[PDB]
């Protein structure tokens, strides 16, 4: 069972520097007397790591309190730890490291190692109670207080003790290094004595493997499992804990990087460079081998990749006659309806839906958020004061005496149907009468027919003749459009517009996004459709009115016209080039140079 | 396929609490605001509670102030409301309203077009 | 690699709509005409409808006539059935066959070779 | 009866359970067809004086090819090498002269 301990309080991180460590075999395999290159997850050299104490006594009374942060788990973990009275004992991992996710735990208690991964409900401190026995002391006894309880449990293994025993100065070093690649668990180990320095030692060691496992979870968050040797009931002044927590453990960051490791005659690693340090260990990478003579080298290349992006395109001063439209004043009946044509012209939809002023907003083949984006070849515009409850009608595959007498909607229904009220403005207190709709025909009509005969039709046997009377009803029938009818009965102005997506030239188009003009600078641009990287410079070239762009005689366009303003700009592909290294030999001086071939000074 | 559907209504006694729920399927409800309505035996259809697309916009009707409260979760397109200290004068059957507004302007004061009703469901307080 | 998929069955109320895609991978169904075809359970293999490889034919059963529509895109490589006016005399397992004239005249209207067949899909009517 | 149901999960995931089968005894000096732990190769197997580290299984030459490999009943690590490939060349006079 867990119990609770004080507030971390959120102390503030401490960096320290790690000196050429972290080195682990890469592999598997025996190597004798080469240089071998290995990318893959590591320890950077001479990298920023952050330090803990064990304990901490921060307090003004004197406090004794863990730092034990819940840290996050990016591509492995190298943990280092000098430690003296073996206070670390274990680690967790996971994602959540609650009962919702599966996570995994290792312990080193004074007999063997524990490792499982089930579901456990981890505390806020999870810690191990230690205490000594009361004639012996040779060994300690441990008391998880690590997790309420532990649920579908899918591994388990037990063997050697990690961390060796460390029952006054013979503080030592445990570097560990974690990895989780393809549901594969890997923990790489080495010990070593370390004397006299408080922080990592200067040198090298090699870290041998330990053991693999295959636990297959996913884990991004982990936390250190540290020992309580004096008692959370009665915390003592001071000395009930550990010298304060002068044992310490370190924290450093893996990231995919290169080495050089050199295997001697021994297959052990004596010596090894990352690549991304310094352009001399740059030059030693290129060059395979720990020297370099006296000369120049040619190490990698530079391209300067653009910071941002830009477009432009022209705008038609015409938009559209929408606003003569979904803005009108006189209206069409339903029995004679009006088709209006829009081509030639720049459709802007994104007023429509931001309008917020239409009830039903339905568009079936296009997505309602890119009619602005893609455009068409011709629109057909409706729109009506057809009653509320006759609104869900108006969609195709739907049955209802508009949608089947008046006019049919096809399947394959490419626009829009967008809706809302014509009350202040279609209805009146004597009723607006004059919308005909018609409730009997003789047959189903075809989508997008018209019929606007007002013949009688003939309910029974006898014919009409065009005259009404016994069942001979006129077609059409007018509405009351009142402004104090229910929400069924209310006038709604409706919208159908039908859109043509064809294999022919398109003449309708949506808005175009243009963006501020940038100058000097290594941009993205896109002039007219063409798209590219480059420095757009200004440019004494004349072109003719009826030319746009201007190509070089190796088919590479150099020039090009500004649509909106008239000026002419000319296009340099952005700076790039080899970068190459002067150094004398290594057994002379580290220091090194650089140049950078064909470009000019500024970019670097 | 767009359907709307009540859940929470029932019998209840003068003074007590209850939950009401609008879920909808065959279409997303973020995009719209929904408004809640009732009609009492013998009355017309009244505006209980609206709130807007995003919910940063909400009415109550001066009857139902301080005793109703409206909400909604985009995220598994629902539309609740909580009604507490419940009278007599609010049996009735009731209904969810998903629609867009009519006017420039961002509250949800007025009325308008009621897009997509569902079935209702009843309400009842007495004792 | 020739693979013809059908979507979209399910269960409907009487009188409603549904709607069925045929859509192939591997191949193209452009240069083939596409037939939706059915077995009712006890019944035969009876043509429904078809319709031809540019989409300027089309053949329909007298049971489905003026109330199915058949289409198709050629770009999206895709044959598509709606359903409408909808009858239990239409539940059924229906499949979607690519085939090519294996005669003299444009139409359709003839039962022929299907050199090409989906897995089906199920429509159900019943209320 | 006693009665035990042995299921054996077989995904994409590493396998802990394998069976070693018959341990077919050493034959060297003789390039045979050998696949040691997966590794399936030609070559003829000598006794080597290298010392491989306990958790290496593989000796790698300077470029990819393997040449030592750990026998995992009893280490003394063996060393392979393909076995004598080459080419003949017909030596002859003038065919009007002798056959
Ligand atoms: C280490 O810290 C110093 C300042 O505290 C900073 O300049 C340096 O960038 C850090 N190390 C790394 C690798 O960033
Ligand atoms: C090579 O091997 C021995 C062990 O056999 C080791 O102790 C020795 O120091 C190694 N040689 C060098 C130069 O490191
Ligand atoms: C480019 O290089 C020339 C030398 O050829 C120099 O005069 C000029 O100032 C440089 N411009 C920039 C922006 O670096």
């Amino acid at each position: 069972q867990c119990v609770n301990l004080t507030t971390r309080t959120q102390l503030p991180p401490a960096y320290t520097n790690s000196f050429t460590r972290g080195v682990y075999y890469p592999d598997k395999v025996f190597r004798s007397s080469v240089l071998h290159s290995t990318q893959d997850l590591f320890l950077p050299f001479f990298s920023n790591v952050t330090w803990f104490h064990a304990i901490h006594v921060s307090g003004t009374n004197g406090t004794k309190r863990f730092d034990n942060p819940v840290l996050p788990f990016n591509d492995g973990v190298y943990f280092a730890s000098t430690e003296k009275s073996n206070i670390i004992r274990g680690w967790i991992f996971g994602t959540t490291l609650d009962s919702k996710t599966q996570s995994l735990l290792i312990v080193n208690n004074a007999t063997n190692v524990v490792i499982k991964v089930c579901e456990f409900q981890f505390c806020n401190d999870p810690f191990l109670g230690v205490y000594y026995h009361k004639n012996n002391k040779s060994w300690m006894e441990s008391e998880f207080r690590v997790y309420s309880s532990a649920n579908n449990c899918t591994f388990e293994y037990v063997s050697q003790p990690f961390l060796m025993d460390l029952e006054g100065n013979f503080k030592n070093l445990r570097e560990f290094v974690f990895k989780n690649i393809d549901g594969y668990f890997k923990i790489y180990s080495k010990h070593t004595p370390i004397n006299l320095v408080r922080d990592l030692p200067q040198g090298f060691s090699a870290l041998e493997p330990l053991v693999d496992l295959p636990i297959g979870i996913n884990i991004t968050r982990f936390q250190t499992l540290l020992a309580l040797h004096r008692s959370y009931l009665t915390p003592g002044d001071s000395s009930s804990g550990w010298t304060a927590g002068a044992a310490a453990y370190y924290v450093g960051y893996l990231q995919p990087r290169t080495f050089l490791l050199k295997y001697n005659e021994n297959g052990t690693i004596t010596d090894a460079v990352d690549c991304a340090l310094d352009p001399l260990s740059e030059t030693k990478c290129t060059l395979k081998s720990f020297t370099v003579e006296k000369g120049i080298y040619q190490t990698s290349n530079f391209r300067v990749q653009p910071t941002e992006s830009i477009v432009r395109f022209p705008n038609i001063t015409n938009l559209c006659p929408f606003g003569e439209v979904f803005n009108a004043t006189r209206f069409a009946s339903v029995y004679a309806w009006n088709r209006k044509r829009i081509s030639n012209c720049v459709a802007d939809y994104s007023v429509l839906y931001n309008s917020a002023s239409f009830s039903t907003f339905k568009c079936y083949g296009v997505s309602p958020t890119k009619l602005n984006d893609l455009c068409f070849t011709n629109v057909y515009a409706d729109s009506f004061v057809i009653r509320g409850d006759e609104v869900r009608q108006i969609a195709p595959g739907q049955t209802g005496k508009i949608a089947d007498y008046n006019y049919k909607l096809p399947d394959d229904f490419t626009g829009c149907v967008i809706a809302w009220n014509s009350n202040n403005l279609d209805s009146k207190v004597g009723g607006n009468y004059n919308y005909l709709y018609r409730l009997f025909r003789k047959s189903n009509l075809k989508p997008f027919e018209r019929d606007i005969s007002t013949e009688i039709y003939q309910a029974g046997s006898t014919p009409c003749n065009g005259v009404e009377g016994f069942n001979c009803y006129f077609p059409l029938q007018s509405y009351g459009f009142q402004p104090t009818n229910g929400v069924g009965y209310q006038p709604y102005r409706v919208v159908v517009l039908s859109f043509e997506l064809l294999h022919a030239p398109a003449t309708v188009c949506g808005p175009k996004k243009s963006t501020n003009l940038v100058k000097n600078k290594c941009v993205n641009f896109n002039f007219n459709g063409l798209t590219g990287t480059g420095v757009l410079t200004e440019s004494n070239k004349k072109f003719l009115p009826f030319q746009q762009f201007g190509r070089d005689i190796a088919d590479t366009t150099d020039a090009v016209r500004d649509p909106q303003t008239l000026e002419i700009l000319d296009i340099t592909p952005c700076s790039f080039g080899g970068v190459s290294v002067i150094t004398p030999g290594t057994n002379t001086s580290n220091q090194v140079a650089v140049l950078y071939q064909g470009v000019n000074c500024t970019e670097v | 396929q767009v359907q709307l559907q009540e859940s929470g209504g029932g019998l209840v006694q003068p003074g007590g609490s209850l939950r009401l729920s609008c879920a909808a399927s065959g279409f997303t409800l973020d995009y719209y605001a929904i408004g809640w309505f009732r009609q009492a035996p013998g009355k017309e259809r009244e505006g209980v509670s609206c709130i807007s697309s995003s919910g940063g916009r909400t009415n109550y009707a001066d009857s139902v102030k301080g005793r109703f409260t409206i909400s909604r979760d985009n995220t598994k397109n629902t539309v609740y409301l909580q009604m507490n200290s419940l009278k007599p004068e609010d049996t009735a059957v009731y209904y969810c309203a998903a629609w867009e507004a009519s006017r420039w302007y961002c509250p949800l004061q007025f009325s308008a077009d009621f897009s997509s009703w569902g079935q209702g469901t009843q309400v009842t307080v007495s004792s």
